[PDB]
């Protein structure tokens, strides 16, 4: 029981500790996606308005 | 029967055997045996679900 306690505690904690940070960086990938898309369409909007 | 000094001799033997048992034998015998029982009791207390 003590051996499986050590094994399962380390397994659970380290696996979740990896996936949480990984998802947070994935959220930063979506953040950069959204921010650059907003920038690109803001300047396309400006250019279209002035061309108009 | 014949009232005899053997009664007091046997009383000396009886009291000294009880004192020897109280001093030498009983405390260590019970200590070792119950210390095994204690280890098994904690073996129950120890038992990864928690």
């Amino acid at each position: 029981d003590l051996d499986l306690a050590k094994a399962s505690a380390t397994d659970q904690l380290k696996k979740a500790k990896a996936e949480a940070q990984v998802i947070i960086e994935q959220a930063n990938k979506r953040r950069s996606q959204i921010l650059d898309e907003a920038k690109a369409e803001a300047e396309q909007e400006r250019t279209k308005i002035v061309a108009q | 029967m014949n009232l005899n000094a053997t009664i007091l001799g046997q009383a000396i033997a009886f009291v000294l055997f009880v004192l020897f048992c109280m001093k030498y034998v009983w405390p260590p015998l019970m200590a070792a045996i119950e210390k095994r029982q204690k280890e098994i009791a904690d073996g129950l207390a120890s038992a990864a679900h928690k």
